[PDB]
């Protein structure tokens, strides 16, 4: 391999250098924005508790104030 | 003789220090465009 050893080793070295270049070149940057995760709850109406107000008396009418 | 000296050419062909991939430059430009105020990434301070 007197006339084969040189070009093969040259190609091997060039491939190694290209691989190193490709790997490290992309590491820079790659983190421009930060996006926080979202964890919401299911907004549904199943078995809602029911509150009832009742006003009654011997009078005809009344004035009523209440808290919703 | 054809072109100016190297000093003038270097003065008129200067390159930005930070690449556009830089997250900080992108952040400043994003602030500028969102707030609709500017579109650069460099600022100076005037002291009185």
């Amino acid at each position: 391999l007197g006339r084969i050893w040189l070009p093969v080793l040259i190609v091997v070295a060039v491939a190694a250098g290209a691989l190193i270049v490709m790997n490290v070149r992309t590491v820079f940057g790659s983190n421009p924005v930060v996006v926080t995760e979202k964890t919401s709850d299911n907004a549904e109406d199943f078995n809602p508790k029911v509150v009832t107000y009742e006003i009654f008396g011997s009078g005809s009418s009344a004035v009523i104030n209440y808290m919703d | 003789t054809v072109v100016p000296t190297l000093d003038e050419v270097g003065e008129m062909r200067a390159v930005s220090m930070a690449p556009n991939d830089a997250p900080s430059t992108l952040a400043i430009k994003r602030v500028g465009q969102v707030f609709e105020e500017y579109d650069t990434s460099s600022s100076v301070m005037i002291v009185l």
